[PDB]
């Protein structure tokens, strides 16, 4: 009583019901380094301007 | 008469010089502090400055790759 599969049926993406636990870290990755402090705030005018040699602004 | 019609009082110059000295001292300390901050940021790289670009991780394709072991 075997029915031969039609065209395009064996290439379908199917789902599998399994009790095998999903691997938490299949890549065996380490801990990612801490990103930079990403400082935030409100801009203020430069203290005494450019402070480049004799320029006052 | 000359002092009245041509020149201001002694305090004027005194306090103007005090303000000028204060401003220049702040500028000098800020210059040293900026140089030290530049050195530290270039040496360590944790600061906002001297941030050299790396590969963007959004370019990575996370999908099955026709082989189970990538």
């Amino acid at each position: 009583g075997w029915v031969r599969p039609d065209l395009g049926e064996l290439s379908k993406v199917t789902k599998v019901k399994t009790d095998r636990p999903l691997p938490e870290n299949p890549y065996h990755s380490r801990a990612r380094p801490e990103p930079n402090p990403e400082a935030e705030g409100d801009l203020k005018p430069a203290k005494h301007g450019s402070r480049l040699f004799f320029w006052t602004m | 008469w000359i002092a009245r019609t041509f020149y201001d009082g002694p305090e004027k110059n005194y306090e103007k010089t005090m303000a000028i000295l204060q401003i220049e001292a702040e500028k000098a300390e800020l210059r040293l502090k900026e140089l030290e901050v530049r050195r530290l940021m270039r040496a360590r790289g944790d600061g906002p400055w001297y941030q050299y670009p790396t590969i963007d991780k959004a370019l990575i394709d996370h999908s099955p790759k026709t082989t189970p072991d990538n």
